[PDB]
């Protein structure tokens, strides 16, 4: 658009990109902790017709 | 004496910019700092944050617990059972020491 | 009759024997005290009325 | 309130102050005007009988005994004028006595509502700024050699000079400000 | 928590890569948006607490403390701008980075699931705190204030470190959830009594407990305003939060081990509140007021009742907003006449009518006017202590009387009476300053509307 | 129950709208004092409907409008007890407040902050109705503390006056000492009944309620200015006259009596509490009647009149007559508000003069104000068939004909004749006698904003007692059988008090100088209770705060024993170990000692 | 509406009325004016709202929790089993709190309803509040801020052992 404009307003992607990246890392934390998905006493059930996992 | 600056004099912030908002000596920077604080602090956080909190459902399962209590009070009364018993655990599930 | 002073109900000046003393030793003290007060008052007022003062008046006693 | 007190009260000053207090507390006891007038005249006769006491040492002793008598016959709840120290309206309007230097912070939109008042105020500020240096010099010139000093201030001796330290007296808030 | 912590970390490059004229507008705005995101932690539709990973969690105790932490960062930035406006650009950015660092460290501290992680973050906060006090404090006594603050903390923290290692060597973990479920009764040995004290002293010094509180009046009088805000609002709450987490493993020794600390707090709260009647320094007065309030928090945590924990949680949040407000109000007069002597500026209601309104509400909050959360916390603490021993009400009653006396004393002295009219440099209130006061007081009122959010773990 | 409930809720809504408008920019485009008077006026009219439906069917309500927060097994709900006490107090308070607010427009016309003054009075009224309609103690405590803060702000209205700010803090202090008792009751009921709701607290009837009832009594003692916590009420006359008419005579000062009326089911089964109330009330009704006999400020005489009538309410509560004590709140509100209005009418016309010694001849120069002043004084003194008669006469009957402490009985009757005496003091020195005011006479009592509000309360002071007495349901069974001298005791001692005072006042005109006997000085200086307690107590407590708490401990001994001794030790250890000569000969000698020590330890520890 | 079984209300018994005087009753006329000016327009607005609601009818369900093994059946140190049992106990404890609230609500409603007769006509609600309070105290009193299924069980066993001792001595 303009190097004077962009050199001033490009920093507005840092915190939003921290949020999106922080959300991405939190979903990766969910993936490492699926050892009891659909296996607890309280919640385990039979899978619905076209259902691969109870939560993702 | 040593070589040291004199203390600076008191300044009236409104003398140069009588529309000073407290944020900056540059007038345009000043008004936009004022707007960002009012917009993000009040229009966004305080209004939408208040709204979001207000519509958190069944906070700490308080609505479910009252709903569950009425179901049990109803059940325990038609069938003549006590509303609440002294023993949380059925005594048959407990093995006391012989002594 | 008679008024007995207490720490929380002090002696009036009119009943104070030291208010009716006119000895030149006392009158010299009283004049000396007023000279201190008057000089301090003058210093304060010169600061107070000065049209170039931009800030409050510093108060060394406080 | 306008005149500073002296280093000490002369014997005459102390007697006249007791006279004013004595009458005022008599008025509080009597209430009714005819009764007060009767006893006010009896009170003056007691101050007159010793008016020409030339002993001094006896005069001072007569002042002692009267003051002791006043304290015993004092009215517990004397009448106080409403605006006087201890009166009901004393300092009632202090919350409305805004100093003049507050106007220096008024916004231009605030000042534009009194275009004529703020033109006159500029003249008073210009007058104040020009007179200050002369005022300071006069007080420096008129200092006595011996250290004995009082709170009384001198007048303006020359022409076009204003009396020293006048701004805080002349421009003070009104008694009834609003 | 990573979706809260990562954007907070991005404030550091944002500060350093912004233009000098955009730094404050940038960092303040995104700091507000990060406060908005922390409200996601309040979406709690069940009674299972949020465990995001092995490392970070959030439950009804940490969630309010995390959100209050996130809210303070924008408020501290606005508070700092005016007195930093003479510093060069790099010094301003360095200051902002110190403020962001505390925000990051504190959010991680309140969400840590493991006690040595809590300890490391708990100790890390001293570095930015000390830097703020000593580099930007105004007086020569700021260096002594730094020493007291650092070493009152550290001497208590070393025994805490020993106790944490000892527990881990014995149990095999310092994870909080597992310590909760597998806890077993302690024997009442001398060795276990020393263990109790090692686990408690650092948190008690941090509150601070009466007797070891001298660091706090020193630290407040000398710190800059943003340092006072974070110290009174959040840093003292690390001790109370630490005590609540770790006391789960200390039973049943707290039944007798708590007596000296209940006594110091209940008597001490009268000594420190009575000091406020004769304090010439306004900042010191507010600081001693905090010590009196945190004495109540100590007592209610020590007796370990459902009411006592709930009253302590509310008071922690309410005091956090109220005391931070009072420091900001005091700093607005100081920035005009550059003195903290309370009796110097007077009759200020004459010239700052709206700021005087903020003063009155802060004072009414401080003396616990119902139905404020300030009163709600103090009330439930009083009920739990009365149950613990009916004679506690005597000391409670005295403190309530004294608290009203000094709270109204501060208002009468500074806002009322005749205006000290030699102060011609009393410039009108800044929009920023009036906004700062509102950002404290609206949440206090909103939390009074919905007090379920700050009840803590027991209710 | 929809029309009834809607009316109760609509009264609060109407009273909030002036507060809401204050926050908008609309307040400066309307006549705000006129708008606020109309809102209160309509709110009184709406309040008459629930009053009528109660007079008909006598049905009582518990209304819950909002669930605030549940603390496990304790639910806190905004709820309202709309019963006899609440319905009738609402109608009386709104009527009186309607007069005060209209009067304030004329009285405070010159005040540049009239809008804030009107707003503060409205807030006080809202907090007072929260206080009298609350169904639970926490909601009650909101109103209890609310009126305390509003009275503080209104007493210290002229905030540049040091004496006003001192009187404002004095009211806070005494009422905070009372609030300790309120909190004591609250903590006790939440632990022993698990509730602050009045319905659940009623099942405490059989318990021993000494601890909580002693707490309520202490709270009432402060709030109703009973002996011990009494001095703040006369000091509250620092505020503008409309403040004194509303708060410190008609509404705020009866909250203590009202609290003890609400908990009358528990106090009835506790003779110790009933005995204490009886004797506390009797001491207050006498002590403040003595004080009033020699006061010269017109507002102080009426203030002490209030404390003396509150003492009589406390005596009635001590006789187990809660409904009579409540009926005196309602009747007292009419003629006392009028008395303050009429004195404010006089004070305003005589250029802010409050001393009765500079008044006189008001009966001729201010005919309307004087006529209402006499009407109000006759209602206060128990003139038959005026509003005061329909409650005060029954109170005097009840005390004569009941098992009661005999000193309490006597001084209650002595204080009743003394009521006639200080009423005569105002009538003699203000309305009769000759002029004593400054010669420039600019009296004007023709404003409708002055005459109409007083005229509305003059009617209440004539007919309100009769109308209320015949509409309320029967309550306590009165004793109507007694000797003629017990039936006419109230009338006889009142009339006797007039003759004694009328005689003693005429003796003030004889040309004989008055002296200061020790009994009058006691009366004038208020038994010296302020001149001692307000000097010794703050002095001792403020001295300890500085000398002991701050100086001896925090600045000296807590410094000396912890941080300063630690610093000294390590500095001392530092200088003893670092003061080395730098001589290799000395170090090598010390290394020889190290070697020998290590060899000795090895030898002794050799198995 | 609500369940008349959970929140029982006695049937109303309102008299005739049988007016004697010839004066008109102002409450009667004010109610008729109220029912026209106020009640009638409010009902139309509500009926419009209810008509909109039926066009967008959605539903919600009360969640059901299957029972899991109690703390009594958990091996000590078995955190997976302790966790589920402890979470079950917290759910039950919460529901017990609301049962206490229902019983107190009945008690308060009955006292108000009975008025001067409350000391006689509230006997059943006062007895149920007394029984249900005894049972509550036995489960939960003195557990402390860290209350849990393990502490509740230890409290029960301590009481059972004392009851057994007293019975054995008999
Ligand atoms: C939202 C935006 C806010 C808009 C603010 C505004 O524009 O008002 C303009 C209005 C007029 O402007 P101004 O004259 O130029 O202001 C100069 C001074 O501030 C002069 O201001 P002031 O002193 O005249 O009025 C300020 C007032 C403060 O504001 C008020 O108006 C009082 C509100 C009292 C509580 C609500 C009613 C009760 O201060 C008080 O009087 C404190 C009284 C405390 C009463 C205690 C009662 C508490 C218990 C009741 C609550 C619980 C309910 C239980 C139900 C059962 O100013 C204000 O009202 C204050 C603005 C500050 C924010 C107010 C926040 C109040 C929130 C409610
Ligand atoms: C107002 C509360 C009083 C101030 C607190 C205080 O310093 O009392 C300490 C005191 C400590 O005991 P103390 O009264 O012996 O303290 C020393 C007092 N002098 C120096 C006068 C001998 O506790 C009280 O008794 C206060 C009641
Ligand atoms: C802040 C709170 C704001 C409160 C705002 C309240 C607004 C209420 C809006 C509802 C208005 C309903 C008016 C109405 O009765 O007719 C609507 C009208 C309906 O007319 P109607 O209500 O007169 O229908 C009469 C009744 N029936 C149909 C059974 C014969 O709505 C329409 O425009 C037509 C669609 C249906
Ligand atoms: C991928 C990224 C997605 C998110 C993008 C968010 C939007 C970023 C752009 C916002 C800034 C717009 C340009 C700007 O710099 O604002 C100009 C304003 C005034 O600057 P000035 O130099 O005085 O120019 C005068 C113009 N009348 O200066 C300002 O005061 C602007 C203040 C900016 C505050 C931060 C904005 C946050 C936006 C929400 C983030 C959404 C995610
Ligand atoms: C007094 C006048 C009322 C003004 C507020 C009105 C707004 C509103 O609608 O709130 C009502 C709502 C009450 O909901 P509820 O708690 O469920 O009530 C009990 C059961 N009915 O209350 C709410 O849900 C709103 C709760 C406030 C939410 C806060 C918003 C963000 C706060 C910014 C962070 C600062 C606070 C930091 C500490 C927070 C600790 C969690
Ligand atoms: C913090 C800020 C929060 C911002 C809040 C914004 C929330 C917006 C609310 C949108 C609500 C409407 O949401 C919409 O409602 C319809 C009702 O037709 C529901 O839709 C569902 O039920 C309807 C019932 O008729 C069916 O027809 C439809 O096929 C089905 O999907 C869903 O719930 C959603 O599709
Ligand atoms: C049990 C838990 C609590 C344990 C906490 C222990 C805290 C120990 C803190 C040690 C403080 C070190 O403090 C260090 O020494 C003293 C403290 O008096 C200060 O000394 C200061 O006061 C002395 C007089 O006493 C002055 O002469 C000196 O000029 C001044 O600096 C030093 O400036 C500071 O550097
Ligand atoms: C187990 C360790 C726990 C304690 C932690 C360590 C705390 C530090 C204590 C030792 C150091 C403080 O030392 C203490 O303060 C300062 C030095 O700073 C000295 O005080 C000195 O400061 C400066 C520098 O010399 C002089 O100008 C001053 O006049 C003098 O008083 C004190 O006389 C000493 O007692």
């Amino acid at each position: 658009t303009l190097f004077q404009l962009l050199r001033e307003h490009w920093v507005h992607i840092l915190v939003p990109a921290g949020f999106v990246f922080g959300c991405y890392l939190d979903r990766k934390d969910d993936e490492k902790l699926t050892a009891f998905r659909n296996k607890s006493m309280l919640f385990q059930r039979e899978l619905r017709p076209n259902e691969e996992v109870t939560w993702k | 004496q040593w070589q040291e600056d004199p203390e600076p004099e008191d300044e009236n912030v409104y003398a140069k910019n009588p529309d000073f908002h407290g944020y900056d000596s540059d007038p345009v920077v000043d008004v936009w700092n004022m707007r960002a604080v009012f917009f993000f602090g009040f229009s966004i956080v305080l209004v939408f944050g208040t709204t979001f909190v207000a519509y958190v459902p069944d906070y700490r399962m308080q609505e479910w617990a009252r709903r569950e209590a009425e179901r049990l009070v109803k059940y325990r009364e038609v069938n003549g059972l006590p509303i609440m018993e002294s023993n949380y655990f059925d005594p048959s599930k407990i093995q006391l020491p012989e002594d | 009759s008679k008024y007995k002073p207490a720490p929380l109900a002090t002696l009036p000046s009119t009943l104070d024997p030291a208010e009716y003393d006119v000895s030149p030793e006392t009158r010299r003290a009283q004049v000396e005290r007023l000279s201190i007060r008057a000089r301090l008052k003058r210093e304060y007022l010169l600061q107070y009325n000065d049209p170039k003062r931009v800030s409050h008046i510093e108060d060394p006693a406080l | 309130a306008f005149c500073a007190p002296p280093a000490y009260l002369t014997h005459q000053q102390k007697v006249l102050r007791l006279y004013k207090r004595a009458l005022r507390h008599l008025e509080s006891w009597c209430i009714h005007r005819d009764k007060y007038r009767y006893f006010a005249c009896l009170m003056r006769a007691r101050f007159e009988e010793h008016k020409n006491e030339k002993d001094m040492m006896r005069a001072t002793q007569l002042l002692r005994e009267a003051e002791e008598e006043f304290w015993q016959n004092q009215h517990p709840q004397p009448y106080i004028f409403p605006d006087s120290p201890g009166g009901t309206s004393f300092e009632r309007y202090e919350c409305y006595k805004v100093p003049e230097w507050c106007l220096d912070y008024w916004h231009p939109s605030e000042k534009a509502m009194y275009p004529d008042y703020f033109s006159k105020r500029e003249q008073w500020k210009k007058l104040r700024m020009e007179s200050w240096d002369r005022e300071v010099k006069q007080l420096q010139e008129e200092t006595s050699p011996d250290g004995i000093m009082t709170e009384a201030l001198p007048p303006a001796r020359r022409e076009g000079d204003l009396p020293p330290l006048w701004w805080h007296i002349v421009t003070r808030p009104r008694e009834r400000p609003t | 928590m990573l979706k809260i912590i990562l954007p907070s970390l991005m404030l550091l490059p944002l500060t350093w890569l912004s233009s000098p004229k955009k730094t404050w507008t940038n960092v303040t705005s995104y700091s507000f948006l990060i406060s908005l995101t922390s409200l996601t932690l309040l979406w709690q539709t069940d009674e299972n607490y949020k465990n995001f990973s092995n490392m970070f969690s959030s439950d009804p105790l940490s969630t309010p403390l995390i959100i209050l932490t996130a809210w303070l960062l924008p408020l501290m930035l606005m508070a700092s701008q005016n007195h930093l406006k003479k510093d060069n650009n790099v010094l301003q950015k360095l200051y902002i980075s110190m403020l962001i660092s505390l925000q990051i460290l504190l959010i991680m501290t309140f969400s840590a699931t493991e006690l040595i992680m809590f300890y490391i973050l708990f100790e890390a906060t001293l570095i930015p705190t000390l830097i703020i006090i000593t580099r930007w404090g105004n007086q020569t006594e700021r260096l002594n204030a730094g020493i007291y603050f650092l070493f009152y903390t550290l001497i208590g923290s070393i025994p805490l470190l020993i106790a944490l290692i000892l527990i881990q060597n014995h149990v095999g973990t310092l994870n909080l959830m597992i310590l909760s479920f597998t806890t077993h009764t302690l024997d009442a040995s001398w060795s276990n009594n020393l263990l109790w004290l090692a686990c408690m002293m650092a948190f008690l010094i941090k509150m601070p407990l009466y007797g070891v509180h001298l660091w706090l009046p020193k630290a407040h009088v000398e710190a800059p305003i943003a340092g006072s805000m974070i110290l009174a609002a959040i840093l003292l709450k690390l001790g109370s939060y630490g005590m609540i987490r770790i006391s789960i493993i200390l039973d049943p020794l707290t039944k007798y081990m708590a007596y000296p600390f209940i006594l110091l707090s209940l008597w001490g709260m009268i000594m420190t509140s009575s000091i406020c009647l004769r304090q010439t320094d306004l900042k010191s007065l507010i600081a001693y007021s905090s010590v009196s309030h945190m004495a109540l928090v100590i007592a209610s945590i020590m007796i370990q009742t459902p009411w006592s924990f709930m009253g302590a949680t509310m008071l922690m949040i309410a005091h956090g907003l109220t005391s931070s407000l009072l420091f900001c109000l005091a700093n607005s007069n100081y920035e005009r006449i550059h003195s903290r002597t309370m009796i110097m500026a007077r009759g200020l209601q004459m010239v700052f009518p709206l700021m005087a309104t903020w003063w009155l509400m802060a004072s009414l909050a401080n003396l616990a006017l119902p139905p404020s959360i300030n009163l709600m916390g103090e009330l439930f603490i009083t009920m739990s202590l009365f149950s613990w021993s009916n004679f506690t009400i005597i000391l409670m009653g005295i403190n309530i009387i004294i608290t009203g006396m000094y709270s109204m004393y501060m208002i009468i002295t500074t806002q009322r009476g005749k205006l000290t009219n030699h102060m011609i440099n009393l410039q009108p209130s800044h929009t920023r300053e009036l906004t700062l006061m509102a950002l404290h007081m609206i949440p206090l009122i909103l939390l009074t509307t919905s007090p379920k959010l700050i009840t803590g773990l027991t209710m | 129950m929809n029309i009834f409930t809607t009316s109760i809720l609509l009264i609060f809504i109407l009273l909030l709208s002036p507060i809401l408008i204050s926050m908008s920019n609309l307040i400066k485009h309307i006549n705000f004092p006129l708008y606020t008077t109309t809102s209160i006026k309509f709110s009184f009219i709406i309040s008459l409907l629930p009053l009528l439906m109660f007079f008909h069917n006598n049905m009582e309500y518990m209304i819950t409008t909002w669930h605030w927060v549940t603390m496990n097994s304790m639910e806190l709900k905004m709820s309202f007890k709309t019963d006899f006490f609440s319905i009738l107090f609402t109608s009386v308070a709104l009527f009186v407040t309607w007069s005060i607010m209209q009067f304030s427009s004329w009285y405070m016309h010159s005040d540049p902050n009239i809008n804030r003054f009107i707003k503060y009075l409205t807030l006080f009224l809202i907090t007072m109705l929260i206080l009298t309609s609350a169904n639970n103690m926490f909601q009650l405590f909101i109103g209890w503390e609310g009126v305390g803060i509003m009275s503080f702000l209104l007493i210290g209205w002229w905030y540049g006056r040091t004496d006003a700010n001192t009187a404002a803090l004095q009211a806070i202090l005494y009422n905070r000492i009372g609030d300790i008792g309120f909190i004591l009751a609250m903590v006790w009921f939440s632990l022993n009944m698990n509730s602050w709701e009045l319905q659940q607290i009623m099942f405490s009837n059989n318990n021993d309620n000494l601890i909580p009832l002693m707490g309520l009594l202490i709270a009432a003692t402060g709030k109703s200015a009973q002996f011990g916590l009494h001095p703040w009420l006369p000091s509250a006359m620092e505020g503008p006259t409309p403040v004194s008419a509303l708060l410190h005579s008609s509404t705020m000062v009866v909250a203590g009596i009202f609290l003890l009326v609400r908990f009358h089911p528990l106090t009835t089964n506790n003779n110790f509490i009933l005995t204490t109330m009886l004797c506390l009330g009797a001491l207050t009704t006498l002590f403040t009647a003595i004080c009033a006999l020699t006061q010269n400020d017109i507002k102080k005489i009426i203030a002490f009149s209030t404390s003396s009538q509150l003492g009589l309410m406390m005596v009635t509560l001590g006789m187990n007559q809660p409904h009579l004590a409540f009926l005196h709140i309602c009747t007292h509100a009419f003629f006392k508000a009028m008395l303050f209005m009429c004195s404010g009418s006089i004070i305003h016309s005589l250029a802010d003069e409050q001393d009765i010694r500079k008044m006189g001849n008001i009966t001729k120069i201010m005919p309307f104000t004087s006529s209402c002043l006499v009407i109000g004084s006759l209602a206060l003194t128990g003139m038959p068939f005026l509003t005061g008669f329909y409650s005060k006469d029954l109170i005097i009957e009840a005390i004569n004909t009941c098992n009661t402490n005999a000193w309490a009985l006597l001084i209650t009757l002595i204080a009743t004749s003394m009521t006639a005496m200080y009423s005569m003091r105002i009538i003699y020195f203000v309305t009769m006698t000759k002029p004593r005011f400054p010669p420039l006479i600019s009296i004007n009592e023709n404003d409708p904003d002055l005459m109409n509000p007083i005229k509305r309360l003059a009617f209440g002071s004539i007919f309100a007692g009769f109308v209320i007495s015949y509409n309320i349901p029967p309550t306590s069974i009165p004793v109507l059988t007694m000797p003629w001298f017990l039936k006419t005791t109230a009338l006889i001692i009142s009339v006797l008090g007039f003759l004694i005072a009328l005689e003693l006042n005429n003796l003030t005109m004889k040309l004989s100088m008055n002296k200061a006997n020790p009994y009058s000085s006691f009366s004038t200086l208020l038994g010296f209770f302020p001149s001692i307690i307000h000097r010794i107590t703050p002095m001792k407590s403020l001295n300890l705060s500085l000398k002991t708490s701050l100086t001896l401990l925090d600045l000296i001994w807590l410094e000396k024993t912890i941080p300063k001794s630690t610093s000294t030790l390590h500095t001392n250890m530092t200088t003893l170990t670092t003061n080395q000569k730098g001589l290799i000969k000395l170090y090598f000698m010390s290394f020889l000692i190290n070697i020998i020590l290590i060899i000795i330890l090895y030898s002794i520890n050799l198995e | 509406s609500w369940d008349k079984d959970v929140y029982p209300e006695p049937p109303s018994r309102t008299p005739a009325p049988s007016p004697q005087t010839s004066l008109p009753n102002p409450i009667t006329y004010l109610t008729k004016a109220y029912d026209l000016v106020v009640d009638w327009p409010v009902t139309l607005v509500r009926e419009f709202i209810e008509r909109q609601h039926a066009k967008n009818r959605t539903y919600y369900y009360h969640r059901q929790y299957r029972r899991v093994p109690d703390i009594t059946e958990c091996k000590e140190g078995d955190v997976l089993c302790i966790y589920e049992a402890e979470m079950q106990w917290r759910r039950d404890f919460k529901v017990d709190q609301e049962i206490m609230n229902i019983i107190q609500e009945r008690l308060k409603a009955c006292q108000q309803r009975e008025g001067e007769n409350y000391q006689q006509n509230c006997a059943k609600e006062l007895e149920q509040f007394t029984k249900v309070t005894k049972a509550y105290q036995d489960r939960y009193l003195d557990l402390g801020a860290y209350y849990s299924a393990r502490k509740c069980l230890a409290k029960q066993k301590q009481r059972m052992l004392e009851e057994r001792k007293a019975a054995r001595q008999e």
